[PDB]
RNA sequence: GCUGAAAGCAUCUAAGCGGGAAGCCCGCCCCAAGAUGAGGCCUCCCACGGCGUCAAGCCGGUAAGGACCCGGGAAGACUA
RNA sequence: UGUCGGCUCGUCGCAUCCUGGGGCUGAAGAAGGUCCCAAGGGUUGGGCUGUUCGCCCAUUAAAGCGGCACGCGAGCUGGG
RNA sequence: GUGAGGGCGCGAGCGAUAACGUCCGCGUCCGAGCGCGGGAACAACCGAGACCGCCAGCUAAGGCCCCCAAGUCUGGGCUAA
């Protein structure tokens, strides 16, 4: 929680940092206890319903802090002969097998890059934004259940 | 020989809306539309307050009602039953929700219709600032 | 959103390159904008087009005052094209260029009290093997005790035609500014000498 | 499928988010203000002339306008 | 309270025949199997028999099932 | 006069531990109490046996958020469908 700038509102919480800042709407019936060089969260009870809500806001904010701490990002392996990505301007266009080569928009708050036609990272301040866009690309061509083609993460082949 | 009331005068009200529970609000509202709060009350006459609601768009409702609570509406035609979820209503013309909720709690006779006109519903707030705007809660 | 009034004159055919093309001759005669319709004080956007000149003898109506409040020659007929704000003067067949495509409205021919046979292209019954008093008749129209009534919509004999009809996506073949003629692909409602509005399509 | 707790892990879910059907809502064509909750815009006409004091009425004349009648119509049973 | 079948006109259900979407597959691909979502619309012509039903000929995206007094005789037919 | 009875609870046969089915036994209500309150409506389920009158009063079942009389009553739990 260094160089961070937490804050508090009715339901949400702010988190400022080198990277920027993000809204972090969180549990209403929860405590957003701000300390010196640290934050915190406290639940009004010990119910089955309460427990679940606690940990969420716990992590949720921590990732918010982590987001502006350094920022998230993810790999992307392009297997298969033709298949290969190409960063055109801000946006990613990548061929794979469709006669028409797919082009992908560059969403706000996210910045992907092709360090090589067989690699694509996706840098972002939001663990959420990161997560979707990652899969979005993989979706463009799931892994071939019968071979080894199309997008992949850092997870084993399908085979 | 019981007292029969004479020609009174409309008492306009002005109810809020935001936060208030749909059902619970309607309840009170109608009991104003009928005079049933005013001791000088009488069935056959019709002399309840001119209720005016504002910011009905901000009516709250418990549970999954926003999704589950569907309205029906049967056009005379075949397959003409057209249903509509609470969401969609509040999206589009919202006062509509509060309107019927009340309507459904007014007596079913002609003056029951007469009583409905007495209700002016909105979402702004701000009505046509006639004269009386005696806020209530 | 282009739009312009006209009258169906009749129809024949012309030859594109070396292949014949059936066409109806609309006449989108000069139309003076008589009033603009803005949200500011109308709630919606549109343009009151006028069409066809008129002798002030019938215009005795204070309509003269309407035409006056816009300095226009009193026309005979005027209808609005919606969501179409031109420039402050007069529309021509010129709004349309060859190759464009148009939707066209008109009042279909009046077929009066129609037989269900024609009104709804039914099929009635046998010209032969019996009954003989039910040839062009509709047959059953319901069921027993349940429902016990008839659907609001039931196709039954009645007034057919003389209704409002819009036909979609006609291509504007030719346009002769010389004499105010629109040339479309034939199929257009109303009878000759009939009134008809014409506008841009919805291919997109 | 993302982010994610209860439940140190894991989970598409419980808070929340994205993807997703000839289907739903709209969009397209027709009707539609008897939508008595009778809408709206442009223009035109405009005071009493006589009984009703008080009140909403009543009477013959009026305006802008309309109607009747007649000649007709790809409108039409009739009417419109 | 007229009874089968046909004819006319249909309309509703969905336990889906086709087209749309999806998981699994003993899914390489193509094709198929099976389950889940999904009525919007579609669901042919003839031979035989009173027929319903069914067999058959030639096609189809498919030639779904069922409710509506086994819908429908103040609509028709009248082969049974 | 009646010698078609009917439903409900209970106890049996028949029935298929089906039927607004049937056949006996005990009771009951309708029949004849389709008069009154409750149950949305409804012979026989719950309440109750209408001599007539009253712009009086207590209660029965049931009910007291609005249509609809009367508590959005008090206190302690549970349920998120
Ligand atoms: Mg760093
Ligand atoms: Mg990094
Ligand atoms: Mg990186
Ligand atoms: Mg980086
Ligand atoms: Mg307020
Ligand atoms: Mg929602
Ligand atoms: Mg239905
Ligand atoms: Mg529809
Ligand atoms: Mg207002
Ligand atoms: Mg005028
Ligand atoms: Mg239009
Ligand atoms: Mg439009
Ligand atoms: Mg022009
Ligand atoms: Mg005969
Ligand atoms: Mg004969
Ligand atoms: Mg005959
Ligand atoms: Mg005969
Ligand atoms: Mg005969
Ligand atoms: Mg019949
Ligand atoms: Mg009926
Ligand atoms: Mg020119
Ligand atoms: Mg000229
Ligand atoms: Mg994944
Ligand atoms: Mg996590
Ligand atoms: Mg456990
Ligand atoms: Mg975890
Ligand atoms: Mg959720
Ligand atoms: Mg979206
Ligand atoms: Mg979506
Ligand atoms: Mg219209
Ligand atoms: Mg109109
Ligand atoms: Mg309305
Ligand atoms: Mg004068
Ligand atoms: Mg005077
Ligand atoms: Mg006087
Ligand atoms: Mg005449
Ligand atoms: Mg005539
Ligand atoms: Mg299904
Ligand atoms: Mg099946
Ligand atoms: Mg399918
Ligand atoms: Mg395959
Ligand atoms: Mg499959
Ligand atoms: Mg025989
Ligand atoms: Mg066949
Ligand atoms: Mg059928
Ligand atoms: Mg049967
Ligand atoms: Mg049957
Ligand atoms: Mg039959
Ligand atoms: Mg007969
Ligand atoms: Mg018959
Ligand atoms: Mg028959
Ligand atoms: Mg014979
Ligand atoms: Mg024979
Ligand atoms: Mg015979
Ligand atoms: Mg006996
Ligand atoms: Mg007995
Ligand atoms: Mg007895
Ligand atoms: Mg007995
Ligand atoms: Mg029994
Ligand atoms: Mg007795
Ligand atoms: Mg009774
Ligand atoms: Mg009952
Ligand atoms: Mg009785
Ligand atoms: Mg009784
Ligand atoms: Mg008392
Ligand atoms: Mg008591
Ligand atoms: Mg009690
Ligand atoms: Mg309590
Ligand atoms: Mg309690």
């Amino acid at each position: 929680p260094k160089g961070v700038s937490v804050e508090v509102a009715p339901g949400r919480v702010k988190v400022k940092g080198p990277k920027g800042e993000l809204e972090v709407p969180v549990s209403p019936e929860m405590r957003v206890v701000v300390e010196e060089g640290v934050v915190r969260v406290e639940r009004p009870s010990d119910e089955r319903r309460h427990k679940s809500l606690h940990g969420l806001t716990r992590t949720l904010i921590a990732n918010a802090v982590k987001g502006v701490s350094e920022g998230y990002s993810k790999e992307l392996l392009i297997k298969g002969i033709g298949y290969r990505a190409r960063l055109v301007g801000r946006a990613l266009e990548l061929t794979v097998g469709f006669s028409h080569p797919v082009v992908v928009e560059p969403p706000e708050g996210i910045t992907f890059e092709v360090p090589e036609p067989t690699r694509v990272r996706v840098s972002g301040i939001d663990k959420q934004k990161v997560g979707q866009v990652a899969a979005n690309i993989r979706a463009i061509r799931k892994p071939s259940a019968y071979h080894e083609k199309g997008i992949y993460y850092a997870g084993e082949p399908v085979r | 020989k019981t007292y029969v009331p004479k020609q009174v005068e409309p008492r306009w009200v002005l109810i809020d809306a935001e936060g208030k529970t749909l059902g619970r609000l309607a309840t009170k509202i109608a009991t104003l539309l009928r005079g049933k709060h005013r001791p000088d009350w009488t069935p056959n006459v019709a002399m309840g307050d001119f209720v005016v609601v504002v910011n009905a768009d901000k009516i709250r409702v418990t549970g999954k009602k926003l999704e589950q609570k569907i309205y029906t509406r049967y056009s005379g035609y075949p397959g003409g039953l057209k249903k509509i979820p609470l969401e969609k209503m509040l999206a589009t013309h919202p006062e509509r929700v509060l309107e019927h909720a009340v309507k459904g709690m007014l007596p079913k006779g002609p003056l029951g219709r007469r009583l409905f006109k007495r209700l002016k519903v909105y979402a702004g707030p701000d009505h046509p600032h006639q004269a009386q705007r005696p806020e209530k809660l | 959103m282009k739009g312009i009034l006209g009258v169906k004159v009749g129809m024949t055919r012309i030859f594109r390159d070396d292949r014949a093309v059936p066409v109806t001759v609309i006449l989108a005669g000069p139309c003076p904008v008589v009033q603009r319709r803005t949200p500011e004080k109308d709630g919606y956007t549109a343009v009151q087009l006028g069409f066809l000149p008129q002798n002030p003898k019938r215009v005795n109506r204070p309509l003269k005052g309407h035409f006056a409040k816009a300095g226009v020659e009193p026309v005979r007929i005027l209808r609005e094209i919606r969501d179409f704000n031109p420039e402050g003067d007069t529309v021509t067949v010129e709004i349309f260029k060859p190759g464009e495509r148009v939707d066209v409205t008109g009042t279909s021919k009046g077929r009066g009290f129609a037989g269900v046979m024609k009104r709804w292209n039914f099929a009635g019954g046998p010209d032969s093997h019996g009954a003989h008093k039910i040839h062009r008749h509709p047959g059953s129209i319901g069921n027993r005790k349940t429902p016990g009534r008839v659907y609001k919509g039931k196709k039954m004999a009645g007034h057919y035609g003389a209704e409002r009809v819009t036909v979609m996506n006609l291509e504007v073949v030719d346009v002769i500014p010389e004499e105010n003629l629109l040339l479309v692909k034939g199929a257009v409602p109303g009878p000759n000498g009939g009134l008809v509005i014409v506008r841009e399509t919805k291919k997109a």
